[PDB]
């Protein structure tokens, strides 16, 4: 029985432009282990990015979080790619700092 | 630290 | 009350290498360490800060445990797919999370041991750390196996006295990490769905530890079934995040309160637009 991820795209800090932060992709709930995440600036996949380890929750469901530093400005827009063996195709969710 | 005492094999 | 667990997760490739094995484990919501068998030099890792003065010892024996952990999660997976007549084609996922609850008095309230089988309950250890509950037929197969083994002593010895011991030992020189509790920054925002709704979303932020508890109530009635509600998420600098959401006609914003429940406020907060 697999499990669908649970997607959320956020920053560490509420956005301020031209402030350094955090970018967050954090996926959770999904079964198997196997993921692909990338995070992608102005649609371009970002160079760098870390992750934490594999963890699983209660449920036995694995949670994962992606993240890069980054500094916010008004123009630069901000996604998360993700693909899972429960999903058709990628799943891109965009950042909205609400 | 960690339960590494003996061998659990299903 | 606090808590030790481990988290180990064996995943099968194949016709691609041996499985993959990865351990991770905690006190309370803050991760110290983390095993890879993958990795270059697998070694066991800190995490946190206050596992990183242990000495040489230590950190040699941990990576040893989980070096033999690793070897034994191989066979273990190949038992499984034998016990359930699965083909060699497959990929198959081993879990195990074990453990120790201190209460209040410091002292242990609860250990557990407890498998599961492509993300499903395969065997757990009693709250009497001296029987199995299996979940199936071929779970009953390592059942009669530990059984015949003694394995809930074994299990039992670690839970009631090292875990104890280990839990507490993190507890006392992370103090300042573990014994700590970050109350929840909040605030309402406001964002118009049309000329005649909006949403309003209650935030909580920079809170440890998760658990945390937030509400919207109108004129003084909560509104559990149109409540949007994110699960609570890691910022990334050991604290969380949460949300919680209502659809509100516009010019009744006024008569929603968000409420929010943490062992760290000084009391409940109401927060109103």
């Amino acid at each position: 029985i697999q499990r669908t991820p649970k997607i959320q795209v956020y920053s560490r800090h509420p956005a301020e432009n031209g402030k350094s932060n955090f970018l967050n992709c954090y996926v959770s709930g999904f079964h198997p282990s196997d993921i692909e995440v990338d995070l992608l600036k102005n649609g371009e996949r970002i160079e760098k990015v870390e992750h934490s380890d594999l963890s699983f929750s209660k449920d036995w469901s694995f949670y994962l979080l992606y993240y890069t530093e980054f500094t916010p400005t008004e123009k630069d827009e901000y996604a998360c790619r993700v693909n899972h063996v429960t999903l058709s195709q990628p799943k891109i969710v965009k950042w909205d700092r609400d | 630290g960690a339960d590494g005492v003996g061998k659990s094999a299903l | 009350s606090h808590s030790m667990r481990y988290f180990y997760t064996a995943v099968s490739r194949p016709g691609r290498g041996e499985p993959r094995f990865i351990a991770v484990g905690y006190v309370d919501d803050t991760q110290f360490v983390q095993f890879d068998s993958d990795a270059a030099s697998p070694r066991g890792e800190p995490r946190a800060p206050w596992v990183e003065q242990e000495g040489p010892e230590y950190w040699d024996r941990e990576t040893q445990k989980y070096k033999r952990q690793a070897q034994t999660d191989r066979v273990s997976l190949r038992n499984l797919r034998g016990y359930y007549n699965q083909s060699e084609a497959g990929s198959h996922t081993l879990q195990r999370m074990y453990g120790c609850d201190l209460g209040p008095d410091g002292r242990l309230l609860r250990g557990y041991n407890q498998f599961a089988y492509d993300g499903k309950d395969y065997i757990a250890l009693n709250e009497d750390l001296r029987s199995w509950t299996a979940a199936d037929k071929a779970a009953q197969i390592t059942q009669r196996k530990w059984e015949a083994a003694r394995e809930a002593e074994q299990r039992r010895a670690y839970l009631e006295g090292t875990c104890v011991e280990w839990l507490r030992r993190y507890l006392e020189n992370g103090k300042k990490t573990l014994q700590r509790a970050e109350h929840p920054k909040t605030h309402v925002t406001h964002h118009p769905v049309s000329d005649h709704e909006a949403t309003l979303r209650c935030w909580a932020l920079g809170f440890y530890p998760a658990e945390i508890t937030l509400t919207w109530q109108r004129d003084g009635e909560d509104q559990t079934q149109d409540t949007e509600l994110v699960e609570t998420r890691p910022a990334g600098d050991g604290t969380f995040q949460k949300w919680a959401a209502v659809v509100v006609p516009s010019g009744e914003e006024q008569r929603y309160t968000c409420h929010v429940q943490h062992e760290g406020l000084p009391e409940p907060l109401t927060l109103r637009w």
